[PDB]
């Protein structure tokens, strides 16, 4: 709706921060799984002797 | 003719963003970490992976909670038994209960 | 505190926060070696007391787990547990009495 | 992605590798601890005398 749009866009810049937020939020669970999982430097592989 | 709460949250504008690491990806670290504990021992997470026995690095977990590695080595199987025990159970209770 | 083993670490300040410099040890050159988890001698089973076995291909020593400095294997280095049938992958070794040329 | 390069621990029973050699290594960790500390008057922000 044009109108509403026309109208939301006096509220100023809550749409930007609340964006900014989620992005951040959606940034820091790829930080959180990398620094968990990805500490080992090398793909090692087990010898076919088990 | 069955709507799903999934459209309708796309369609009033909330989206559900993929993560970078694709569970083959997780599953291939976790694999490598495996790898890494079962063939070197604490070594590869200290600078190069250095081979040892398994035996002789359960010894060396031995002394390390204090017990002398004679009492390893002269109870291997029994050890062994109970840890292939202990992760039967860890599969039979994986399957059964569900919380 | 760092990737290694520890050995210090020193404290700087920066701006709104802190920087540590960790200095730690990494082991460097590799090298293959035949390892066993004990040596039969006598019908006694002979075990590191700090330390494991090693062998170049032909001697046996005893030596420190990070760092290679091999040692000649002597009674005063090895403790004795039972016999030499129990211990799966025990090898055929002799073992150093010092008090034997203080007798002769 | 890569997740890393390939490599393939040789194991076995009786084979041992141990270093000769070592590096003493300096490496850095960056830590924040406070950040700046701000006072707001409300008859100021949203009125302004
Ligand atoms: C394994 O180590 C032993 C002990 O150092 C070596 O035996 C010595 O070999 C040198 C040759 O460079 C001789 O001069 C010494 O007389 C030997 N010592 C004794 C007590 O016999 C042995 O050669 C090494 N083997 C390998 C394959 O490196
Ligand atoms: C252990 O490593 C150090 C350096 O990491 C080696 O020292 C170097 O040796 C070469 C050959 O003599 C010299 O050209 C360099 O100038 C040395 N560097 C330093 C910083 O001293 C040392 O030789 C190695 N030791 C062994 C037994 O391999
Ligand atoms: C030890 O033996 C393995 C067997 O293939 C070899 O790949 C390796 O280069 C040797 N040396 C070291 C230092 O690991
Ligand atoms: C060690 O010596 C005993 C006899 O003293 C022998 O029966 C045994 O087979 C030897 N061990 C090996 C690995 O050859
Ligand atoms: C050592 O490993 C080899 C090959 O993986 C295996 O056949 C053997 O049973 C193991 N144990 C001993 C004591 O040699």
């Amino acid at each position: 709706s044009t109108e509403c749009s026309n109208l939301l866009l006096q509220y100023g810049s809550f749409c930007t921060q609340l964006k900014r937020a989620l992005t951040g939020i959606a940034v820091e669970q790829d930080k959180n799984t990398q620094e968990v999982f990805a500490q080992v430097k090398q793909i090692y592989k087990t010898p076919p002797i088990k | 003719a069955a709507r799903d709460l999934i459209c309708a949250q796309k369609f009033n504008g909330l989206t559900v963003l993929p993560p970078l690491l694709t569970d083959e990806m997780i599953a291939q670290y976790t694999s490598a970490l495996l790898a890494g504990t079962i063939t070197s021992g604490w070594t590869f997470g200290a600078g190069a992976a250095l081979q040892i026995p398994f035996a002789m690095q359960m010894a060396y977990r031995f002394n390390g909670i204090g017990v002398t590695q004679n009492v390893l080595y002269e109870n291997q199987k029994l050890i062994a038994n109970q840890f292939n025990s202990a992760i039967g159970k860890i599969q039979d209770s994986l399957s059964s209960t569900a919380s | 505190c760092g990737k290694g083993y520890h050995l210090m670490s020193f404290p700087q300040s920066a701006p709104h926060g802190v920087v540590f410099l960790h200095v730690t040890y990494v082991p460097a050159q590799e090298k293959n070696f035949t390892t066993a988890p004990a040596i039969c001698h006598d019908g006694k089973a002979h075990f590191p007391r700090e330390g494991v076995f090693v062998s170049n291909g032909t001697h046996w020593f005893v030596t420190q787990r990070n760092f290679y400095e091999p040692q000649i294997i002597t009674t005063d280095n090895t403790f004795v547990s039972g016999n030499c049938d129990v211990v799966i992958g025990i090898v055929n070794n002799t073992v150093y009495d010092p008090l034997q040329p203080e007798l002769d | 992605m890569s997740l890393g390069a390939e490599n393939s621990v040789a194991y076995s029973n009786n084979s041992i590798a141990i270093p000769t050699n070592f590096t003493i290594s300096v490496t850095t960790e960056i830590l924040p601890v406070s950040m700046t500390k701000t006072s707001v008057d409300c008859t100021m922000y949203i009125c302004g005398d």
